[PDB]
């Protein structure tokens, strides 16, 4: 890859990402005045576990579908064989929502958007792991501070996403190098904007794959005693990627 | 199986 060729790469992952970033930044900073009562966020805590972690499940998979469409969009994705792709996928769908629910958090009062309007951790007590949503908020608070801008979100994501260390990879090589393009792409924008000073803030790693991990335990518990809620009311997608 | 006819749709 040449310079020309990653300065372009730049401009083409931010259009795939501005294309099925699913919630509008505007829409998102305009409703940040729009919170939940205390009497719904009540109305959320007296809802049973199952109820809870099946609304969740089908809005996370809602979600994975566009972070699927922004992978078929991205340069150099459908270049990757099947199995690799699948590989890509299964582990950095949860990654990327992760990432782009800074978006969607108000570091202000610590409130996510969730159905319609902001609310804070305590509005998903139901689900019986108050750790891990204490870290995903946490982890977005970090994100929050160092004001990710849109571009930064969508090159951000497309590295999260296009990992050759992931284990399973047949072409490990060919996503090396796509990985290499995005990394140049992401460092060569940062520069430009004078936000280098933020490759050091960035989030650790694994750090994601400990949420990421997280999660899948909760499940896996959650399974144990609501087996039937699984199998007959949690999105099909879902399943796949994490049962 | 999900992902597959994902990948694989128009
Ligand atoms: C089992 C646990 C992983 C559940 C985590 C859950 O307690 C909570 C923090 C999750 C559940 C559904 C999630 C939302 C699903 C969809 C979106 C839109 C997307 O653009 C960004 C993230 C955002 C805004 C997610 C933020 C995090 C939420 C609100």
């Amino acid at each position: 890859a040449s310079l020309t060729e990653i300065e372009h790469l730049v401009q083409s992952v931010c259009k795939s990402y501005r294309e099925t970033c699913q919630l509008r930044l505007e829409d998102l900073l305009r409703q940040r005045s729009n919170i939940f009562s205390r009497e719904e966020v009540t109305g959320y805590q007296r809802k049973s576990m199952w109820e809870m972690w099946e609304r969740c499940a089908h809005h996370l998979t809602e979600a994975i579908q566009y972070v699927v469409e922004f992978a078929k969009r991205l340069s150099g994705f459908m270049e990757l064989c099947q199995n690799d792709q699948i590989v890509l996928l299964k582990a950095g769908a949860m990654e990327v929502v992760l990432v782009r629910m800074c978006r969607a958090y108000n570091a202000d009062n610590r409130t996510v958007f969730f159905e319609g309007k902001y609310g804070g951790m305590e509005l998903f007590r139901a689900l019986g792991c108050s750790e891990l949503i204490s870290s995903i908020f946490d982890f977005s608070h970090s994100l929050s501070a160092l004001h990710f801008s849109e571009d930064e979100i969508a090159l951000y994501t497309a590295l999260v996403l296009i990992n050759a260390h992931r284990p399973g990879l047949q072409e490990k090589r060919k996503v090396e190098q796509l990985q290499y393009n995005l990394e140049l792409a992401f460092h060569h924008h940062l520069c430009k904007t004078h936000r280098q000073s933020i490759l050091a803030k960035l989030p650790p790693k694994g750090k994601l794959r400990s949420l990421c991990s997280q999660h899948v335990e909760r499940l896996q518990i959650f399974q144990h005693l609501h087996p039937i809620v699984v199998q007959a009311a949690f999105p099909p997608l879902y399943k796949e990627l994490f049962s | 199986k999900i992902l597959h006819r994902l990948l694989q749709d128009s």
